[PDB]
DNA sequence: GCATGCTCTACTGCTTCGATATCG
DNA sequence: AAGCAGTAGAGCATGC
């Protein structure tokens, strides 16, 4: 430790002296092997520059420093390396690089001279020295822990390294690709269903659900409820998946053999992710804190000793207690484990180096801002300095940990405001705070829940605390804040699956719903919305319970002056009904008639003649409700959605029965196909790539059905943008043929005028005959 | 002066010596309170100009006395008893810092040059640091009429002083106290001078350097925009350019995050989105430093605290801690502080913006970063230690190297990369050449060459000093060793040549534009010095093949793209024409592919750059045509350009009929071109001919319908004109009428072709015929209505130029145009465009045409007095400026809130009379009176000034505005006739007034305000005032003498070109 | 020529104990 | 009364 001295002079003191004979050798190899005694974890930071310096200084011993290019066109050898040592104790990727190539270069160097006996030895040697590394390291520092993991996997006797500290440090440090070939390198050269279990809890945490399919079998002797459960988590469905986890956990026969303990490790640690991507802030911490103790467990000095529990157990503890004190009730049980944890040093610099949000979160609870300003600067200077670490073509690292500035300047502009004094006696600086707080969220499709759970949380906390401290109606204006927030996050946990958090952020969003106008709309608009996305997957006969459970609220007042004024909530309220319909007629017309065995009243609501006007009413309501969209919309993609919508389903029905002959459904069907040509050549003017590939249809339509509908062509043909067609001219050049080549004509001579070196080789060949 | 001779405690009482002088020599009424405004400029001019062992105090010790004079005044007076002594030591301080600016005239290295005003740059850059400390607080009420007149005075100085490095900082004062207050929330007046000054600040700063790049970047970015937000695309890099130029001088990589605030919160989240994916990317050289810096100590070593806490907390640490506040840490910004202030703007940007900062997940380059520069990994290295020798591969460390080698942000590691890549590139280089062989003993590299070239350049014209110094031989040295004889046209020279190219062609790079150039002088240069030049046949660094590769540069749709072609031409305009033989064949068949180019920037951009370097890419070639072919115009073998006809000679004769066919293009400025290398162009013949001698005779062989076919070229042969128009039918339509009305009135300004010889009933043109539709649309989307405006003002005034030329030549007898043009209606655009101006579309923020405009007004309407007519003009100006007009609006209420209206419909009526009177033609309009010799319209403006000062209450106050009207309004009334005893004897004047003490004589006042017009008109009719000024020298000796002073103290100012008017009033006194 | 920085020496007040005057 | 212990003030050396 005094090598990271913050004074120069007397470290070159003590450096000169490490540096000397007899006390750290003059042999190259030897030095290279004793240069392991002295790591220290104190200093890793600097242990590689330390390293390449020791093992760079005795490179001045030698004769050859005598012109090393040998002509005229001419440098010497110290110019490429006292820059390359001086560039080597500035940066750290630089200096890994250095040291995993000297290192491979003298063991690859050493196989000349010296047999197996001692060969063997050294690196047996150096494999306990690697293993003791990575055990005792506190700090996971990236270019080290990374640096390690790649010098081991080029050599054959180091692969058998450590399978269980190796997760778990690659893991952490954010640096799986390295763990990932380590791993699978030493699968190659009964089954070693340890290295499959840690490889496949690797693949589990960069997404990579593809590949958790050749992995878990039953031939590497694992079980069948670890493969079904983790295809109930591949789509994204953690409340079954982790549901069997625990049926999987506290089994007592297993008659094949024991579920041996790595496996065991596994289903509870996915476990444990599992109920971490919901919002169930009680069984998790249940499950963390209540596994290696009885009858209200201290904590205290319970964790940081049995060094298995540090690196599983802390961090859920942490989160599950701390989100469960950030709304609710107090149960003082984490302040006083942290105050106690801290007496000591190698349980301050885990406990500050590593979370510190968690920390300052933890002290503005009790309104330390001052210790909360420490916290939070100490949290904005590590992510510099992690962030500018983790390698440049490392992508989806970066991302994962560049997703959180956002909560840290959040918790920062909140530390910044509440503590300046051109506040807390207007507020007209609220109304700025309420208004730049709404136009500032995550993406969705993007950014998962916990990220969302996060920026929500603290929010709602920090508008509890202005509340409390805004002594000087200003208990409206937050709560239609709050509401706006929380509505956005179900629209974005819908759209990437995630239905069991949706469905209860839903039955959380709704007692106060019901005391207003603008409110009621969207909420009974998001929950038929997030009932139409939900049944894709059902198979039958549920899905049209659960269409027919989201009925009787569309049809209530809501016409308070509101949908007659309003457009928007015109619309969707009219196509959402469209789709309702559109889904019974056809769930209930590919699978006839059995539906209506659990059915007291779904048979008579099916009703509002057994087979035949039980389809015919919805497919005519579906046909009203989505008529209603277009010429409520044409008063962009506000007007292409009620467009295409109307175009696919006319489009539908009309193959629908193209299959089969028909007389009154024909003539209820001889107005679809004027409603198809009309209403997508006027999305198809518009910018809109959903509706140009569905031109082939409009040119088989106008033939199939030419009796009418044509000048209806010609007309919209006649003003269309004509680049919509160079895809299709070789289409169209064939038409110009045989009959029926009106409303072809017209855009071919737009295109020969204007752009006339796009169809003059499609020409020849259709001229030809 | 004597403030940094003090003690401290002390100089407390040294400002409220100056206090206390100065507000008992204000408070007794104004006869006295004008050295007030004298004091504060001579102590100006002391302290900015001040560039046992004493010192020499430079400038920084007073600024603590000019925050005292008016900041805590009211702590300052608290004693003394406070109405407006801060108000007025303000406005002196404006008045007398754009007084010292005013007459300094500047026409150290700054740009290869030096020749501005020899020794006022000291006393200058003291002023412009001077007032960056006191400018800019307290920009409250006493700054706000005072924008206008201090913007308005600097950009038409500026505008003739560009490289000077710093004119604009007062620009960015006044533009941040403009937005610190309102005021900008579109009165409507100063918002066009900035929003024109912004394209043009855009385009002159493109060529210059670090201090003056950084001068204009701060002016550009502090422009408010939260209102300047149209055309957001057009200043994108001038941010970008703030960063990438940020991390060697922090002040503007301040700015730029200070800019990009504010951008964002309130330009409406539209037009915003998409200009995030080249703003962000710049900014991550901030995150590259996780505090291993180690450099001074990082503890309390020993200090004054560190011995004096050691033996107990007694009184001496309470007198050494209120002794270290008092620091005023403000030097500029510490490092650290910016990468915070990056991060918690990253984290205030968004969720959605924020994650920019990278690549986009699968793109064409995503997928290419993953792969190796080169397969096979050569430069082995092999670091001997006493007995191993192992190998150490390179190429690893190379994208690590040349990464931080360029954006490190922090120097000790900087030269360390950058000393390490140099002797890693001379290793590579040694390496390439061996002995072995020439495929794995000479192993070519050059998949390397193709990343090491692109980042030389970047290298060697970075910024810092050293690694200039260190790249300059390396860069030019390599240019010598591949251009050779051994090479033999070999694969890197290619890519060395892409990447110059490729450099000159590129976006956010006005420092490296010119270092290609000089690499292609050096290519052109040593690849002739010693080649075989029997042998340069086939080889793609060809001179031909380089030309040819300018060609197709130079004809491109792509703006920056012509560009290259600009400025390789610039860069060797002094090669290839001090060599001959491959000038004649091609370069001047590029002449008129670059004029095309020249054509083809009609549309681009007021902002680039493109028109100012293609006529010096083309000047640069007409000083060589006239050296070469005078004695070579031969018919030989010649190389055939873009456009003109097959032959098998094209000596110089049908280039000079394609310059005569084209003059009636709407390109604007390749028609002037055009013209102007024509005029020069019909001499150099063999037998030296005239353009008068020429155009006849070949119209004697070709006839008229010949001429009008190009000068009318497609323009003979309309209602969507009745609200202001924008598409490009009509501006095309008027561009061709601008074209055709300004092609041939050069051929009538000279003597070519006379007026009734072309305009005469032969040519059946639709000239006349046209021009009288066009002065019938004449006075009738916000967005580009301007885009029309500009060019419906830019024929007016082409018009009235014609007109002037016409009727004032060898062409007189008016009897072809008796109602076509010279109707009731070119009387009345000649009558709006005289006064009231902005009525028919004349911005009033412009410069170049607002000064324009009342020369030709002039021009014309002596044009049309001594013509075969003038009743016309006389009786239609006698409609608007009777003089009855002038008595309606001189109102009784020209004090207090009717600031613009009633004080500016005046300005414009005086502005007008003042050019009739420089026309010839004030009295026939405006005869006076009957009886005596004195106009009774100047006898009553004069007694409208008089009279409007003295108070009858309080006091009538003062402006700027309620001066310059007061001053042209009284210059006007002593151009009317002699009236000069008039003003004496309003001067000598017994009559008393008051103030709420008395002391007033109401000449001393009215003397002592306006008091240089008044003395100019004195010393006109000279010899008949000296002798009634003398003649009352009993009974009010005081003000003859203070009349006598005030004359000759100014006839002495003016000694530089009035010698002989002194002597005379001398030989006369 | 005026303001500050640094040491050492004599003045001065506090604390504890014991004797003296006072008030019941 | 007795001991001591802490600070105020004056004079040499320095700086602007």
């Amino acid at each position: 430790q005094g090598l990271i001295d913050e004074n120069p002079g007397l470290q070159l003191i003590i450096r000169n002296f490490w540096s000397h004979e007899t006390r750290l050798p003059s042999n190259t190899l030897d030095r290279l092997l004793a240069l392991n005694s002295l790591y220290s974890p104190k200093i890793e930071v600097h242990f590689l520059s330390l390293a390449t310096n020791f093992l760079l200084e005795m490179t001045s011993m030698s004769p050859d420093y005598p012109n090393p290019m040998f002509e005229h066109p001419q440098i010497k050898h110290s110019s490429l390396i006292t820059p390359l040592q001086a560039v080597a104790q500035r940066d750290p990727i630089i200096a890994k690089q250095l040291f995993s190539s000297l290192f491979s270069g003298i063991l690859k160097e050493m196989d000349k001279f010296k047999t197996l006996s001692e060969k063997n030895n050294i690196t047996q040697k150096l494999l306990q020295d690697f293993n003791r590394f990575l055990n005792t390291t506190f700090s996971f520092f990236p270019p080290f822990v990374s640096c390690i993991q790649d010098i081991s996997c080029q050599h054959a006797a180091l692969l058998s390294l450590d399978p269980a500290a190796v997760s778990a440090g690659c893991l952490a440090s954010l640096q799986q690709p390295v763990g990932i070939r380590l791993l699978e390198e030493a699968l190659l050269r009964p089954p070693d269903v340890l290295r499959w279990v840690e490889l496949a809890k690797l693949y589990r945490s960069i997404g990579e659900y593809d590949v958790l399919r050749g992995i878990f079998t039953s031939e590497i002797g694992t079980k069948q409820i670890t493969q079904s459960a983790l295809l109930a988590e591949a789509r994204s469905d953690y409340s079954e998946a982790a549901k069997q986890y625990d049926e999987a956990l506290n089994k007592q026969d297993w008659v094949d053999g024991e579920p041996t303990e790595a496996e065991k490790d596994f289903w509870e640690l996915a476990s444990l992710d599992c109920y971490n991507h919901l919002a169930e802030w009680k069984s998790l911490e249940y499950c963390s804190t209540a596994s290696i103790d009885s009858e209200n467990p201290p904590d205290l000095n319970k964790i940081w000793s049995e060094p298995f529990y540090q690196e599983t157990y802390l961090p859920y503890m942490i989160r599950s207690k701390l989100k469960l004190l950030l709304q609710g009730e107090a149960d003082q049980s984490l302040l006083t484990f942290i105050d106690k944890a801290m007496h000591g040093e190698l349980q301050k610099a885990i406990l500050e180096l590593h979370y510190s949000q968690e920390l300052s979160l933890l002290y503005l609870l009790q309104d330390d801002v001052d210790r909360a300003k420490y916290y939070i600067q100490n949290g904005i200077q590590s992510f510099m300095q992690n962030y500018s670490s983790i390698d440049v073509l490392l992508h989806q690292s970066r991302l994962t940990k560049l997703q959180s500035v956002q909560a840290l300047t959040e918790i920062q502009e909140f530390i910044s405001f509440i503590s300046k004094q051109g506040n807390l006696s207007s507020q007209v600086p609220l109304k700025r705070l309420l208004n730049t707080w709404t136009n500032r969220y995550p993406d969705a499709k993007m950014d998962p829940m916990n990220i969302w759970d996060d920026i929500i949380t603290n929010r709602c906390f920090f508008l509890s605390k202005i509340e409390e401290k805004l002594t000087p109606d200003i208990s409206s204006l937050i709560r239609s804040c709050k509401f706006s927030m929380k509505m956005k996050m179900i629209d974005s946990a819908r759209k990437q699956n995630n239905f069991s958090l949706a469905m209860k952020l839903l039955k959380e969003l709704h007692k106060e719903s019901k005391t207003r106008d603008d409110w009621l709309v969207s909420w009974v608009q998001s929950y038929c919305r997030l009932s139409h996305c939900r049944s894709r997957s059902q198979g039958c006969s549920e899905q049209v319970l659960t269409v027919l459970k989201t009925v009787s609220l569309l049809d209530e007042n809501n016409v308070s002056s509101y949908l007659s004024k309003n457009i928007l909530a015109f619309r969707d309220q009219n196509i959402l009904l469209g789709t309702t319909y559109r889904i019974i007629a056809n769930a209930l017309s590919s699978e006839p008639a059995c539906l209506a065995e659990i059915e007291e009243d779904k048979a008579r609501r099916i009703l509002e003649e057994d087979s035949e006007k039980v389809i015919a009413g919805l497919y005519q309501r579906a046909f009203q409700h989505l008529s209603e969209a277009v010429q409520a919309a044409e008063e962009a993609a506000g007007v292409i959605d009620a467009y295409m919508t109307l175009a696919d389903f006319c489009d539908q029905q009309l193959r629908k029965e193209e299959e089969n002959a028909s007389v009154i459904d024909s003539a209820e069907l001889q107005a679809y196909p004027a409603l198809v040509v009309e209403k997508m050549l006027k999305a198809l003017k518009l910018n809109s790539n959903e509706a140009r590939l569905k031109f082939p249809r409009l040119l088989q339509i106008i033939e199939r059905y030419p009796e009418e509908t044509l000048s209806l062509m010609t007309k919209e043909i006649s003003s269309v943008p004509c680049w919509q067609f160079i895809s299709w001219i070789s289409h169209m050049v064939a038409l110009l043929d045989k009959d029926q080549a009106v409303a072809v004509q017209h855009s071919v001579e737009e295109i020969t005028d204007n752009y006339p070196q796009a169809i003059v080789y499609p020409f020849i060949i259709s001229s030809e005959s | 002066d004597s403030f940094p001779q003090y003690s401290p405690k002390m100089q407390l009482v040294c400002c409220r010596a100056i206090v206390k002088v100065f507000l008992a020599l204000a408070a007794k009424g104004p006869v006295l309170r004008n050295c007030i405004s004298t004091v504060v400029h001579q102590g100006l001019i002391r302290i900015c100009s001040k560039p046992g062992k004493w010192k020499v105090p430079t400038y920084k010790d007073y600024v603590d006395l000019f925050r005292h004079l008016l900041s805590s005044d009211q702590m300052m007076d608290s004693i003394l008893a406070s109405e407006s002594l801060n108000h007025l030591l303000y406005d002196e301080f404006v008045k007398s810092v754009l007084k010292i600016v005013e007459k300094l005239d500047l026409t150290d290295p700054a740009a290869n040059l030096h020749p501005a005003k020899p020794k006022d740059f000291s006393a200058f850059i003291n002023l412009v640091e001077f007032c960056r400390e006191i400018l800019p607080e307290k920009q409250a009420e006493f700054f706000e009429p005072w924008v206008y007149s201090f913007s308005y005075e600097l950009i038409l100085q500026s505008t003739r002083l560009p490289l000077i490095s710093g004119f604009y900082k007062l620009l960015s004062i006044t533009v941040r106290n403009a937005k610190k207050i309102k005021y900008f929330e579109g009165k409507y007046s100063c918002f066009a001078l900035f929003v024109k000054f912004g394209k043009e600040v855009a385009v002159k700063m493109k060529q210059y350097k670090d201090e003056l790049l950084a001068s204009c970047l701060t002016f550009l970015l502090s422009l408010p925009h939260n209102i300047i937000e149209l055309d957001v695309r057009a200043y994108v890099p001038a941010l970008q350019m703030a960063f990438k130029l940020g991390l060697s001088y922090t002040p503007l990589a301040e700015v730029g995050l200070n800019a990009l605030e504010e951008w964002s919160i309130y330009i409406d989240r539209h037009v915003m989105q998409p200009y995030y994916k080249d703003i962000l990317p710049c900014l991550d050289g901030y995150l590259k430093t996780s505090a291993l810096s180690d450099e001074t100590k990082n503890n309390w070593e020993v200090s004054a605290l560190s011995r004096a806490a050691q033996k107990g907390f007694n009184k001496v640490v309470l007198k050494h801690l209120k002794k270290t506040k008092n620091l005023s840490s403000n030097e500029a910004i510490s490092l650290e502080e910016i990468r915070i202030r990056v991060v918690q703007m990253l984290g205030s940007l968004g969720g959605q913006i924020n994650k920019n900062l990278l690549t986009v997940t699968s793109s064409d380059e995503m997928m290419k970063s993953y792969v190796a520069w080169d397969r096979e990994k050569r430069l082995s290295f092999a670091v001997p230690f006493r007995e191993m020798k192992p190998v150490i591969f390179l190429d690893v460390f190379l994208p690590r190297v040349t990464e931080l080698a360029l954006t490190a942000s922090d120097r000790q590691t900087k030269v360390a990369a950058c000393e390490l890549l140099h002797s890693m590139v001379m290793f590579m280089l040694g390496k390439a050449t061996q002995m072995p062989e020439g495929g794995q003993g000479a192993p070519p590299m050059y998949q390397l060459y193709k990343r090491t070239f692109p980042v030389l350049l970047r290298l060697a014209c970075d910024v810092d000093q050293v690694t200039r110094q260190l790249y300059e031989p390396l860069v030019m040295q390599l240019i010598h060793w591949f251009t050779n004889n051994k090479k033999f046209e070999s694969q890197d020279t290619v890519a060395l040549l892409e990447a110059i190219l490729d450099g000159i062609v590129d976006p956010v790079d006005s420092t490296l534009r010119d270092f290609c150039g000089r690499c292609i002088r050096e290519f052109l240069k040593w690849s002739i010095k010693q080649i075989t030049p029997q042998q340069q046949e086939k080889s793609p660094v060809n001179t031909k093949s380089l030309f040819k590769r300018l060609y197709s540069l130079a004809l491109h749709p792509n703006a920056f793209k012509r560009l290259g072609a600009s400025l390789a031409f610039n860069n060797i305009y002094r090669e290839f024409r001090e060599e001959e033989s491959l000038v004649e064949q091609f370069v001047f068949e590029a002449l008129v592919i670059y004029m095309e180019s020249l054509a083809l920037a009609h549309a681009d951009e007021k902002s680039l750059g493109t028109i100012q370097q293609c006529c010096d890419a083309i000047d640069h070639l007409c000083r060589i045509i006239e050296k070469k072919h005078v004695s070579l115009n031969k018919a030989k073998k010649r190389r055939l350009p873009r456009g003109f006809p097959p032959s098998a000679s094209l000596c110089l004769l049908d280039l000079v009929k394609w310059l005569l066919a084209h003059c009636g293009r709407p390109q604007t400025e390749c028609r002037h071109k055009s013209i102007e290398l024509f005029y020069k162009f019909v001499p150099l013949l063999p037998g030296n001919r005239s353009p008068n001698l020429w155009l006849k005779d070949v119209l004697k062989e070709e006839g008229v319908s010949f001429l009008i076919n190009t000068f009318e070229g497609g323009g003979c042969g309309l209602l969507y004109l009745r609200g202001p128009f924008s598409l490009q039918a009509t501006l095309c339509w008027l561009d061709l009428l601008l074209a055709a009305l300004e092609c041939y009135n050069t051929f009538i300004g000279e003597r070519t072709v006379g007026a009734l010889q072309v305009l005469g009933t032969e040519a059946q043109s639709s000239l006349l015929k046209a021009v009288a539709f066009f002065l019938e649309s004449i006075a009738m989307s916000p967005q580009e209505g301007e885009r029309y405006n500009y060019s419906k003002c830019t024929v007016v005034v082409r018009i009235m130029e014609f007109t002037t030329t016409l009727l004032n030549t060898s062409p007189e007898g008016w009897k072809l145009l008796k109602k076509d043009l010279c109707n009731t209606h070119l009387m009345r655009v000649l009558v709006q465009t005289l006064c009231e101006p902005a009525s028919i579309g004349f911005n009033i923020g412009d410069v170049q045409v607002m000064a324009h405009l009342p020369d030709v007004c002039v021009n014309l309407m002596k044009a049309l007095k001594m013509s075969p007519y003038k009743d016309i003009l006389e009786t239609h100006l006698r409609e608007k400026i009777t003089a009855q007009s002038i008595e309606e609006l001189c109102a009784v209420n020209l004090y207090g809130p009717d600031a613009q209206v009633d004080r500016s419909r005046l300005a414009a009526v005086v502005s007008a009379c003042k050019q009739l009177h420089r026309a010839g033609l004030l009295h026939n309009i405006l005869p006076s009176q009957s009886t005596d010799l004195h106009h009774s319209v100047g006898t009553e403006l004069l007694s409208l000034v008089y009279k409007g000062i003295a108070p009858g209450q309080c006091l009538p106050s003062l402006d700027l505005s309620c001066k310059q009207l007061a001053s042209g309004l009284l210059e006007l009334a002593f151009a009317f006739g002699g009236l000069c005893e008039r003003l004496v004897s309003l001067l000598l004047n017994p009559a008393v007034l008051s103030t709420a003490v008395i002391h007033f004589s109401h000449g001393e006042y009215f003397y002592s305000l306006f008091s240089e017009t008044i003395n100019t008109e004195l010393l006109k009719n000279l010899d008949l005032a000296v002798l009634e000024l003398m003649q009352s020298s009993v009974d009010n000796t005081k003000m003859v003498s203070a009349v006598l002073n005030g004359m000759l103290d100014q006839s002495f100012r003016e000694r530089a070109n009035q010698k002989h008017q002194g002597l005379k009033l001398a030989t006369t006194i």
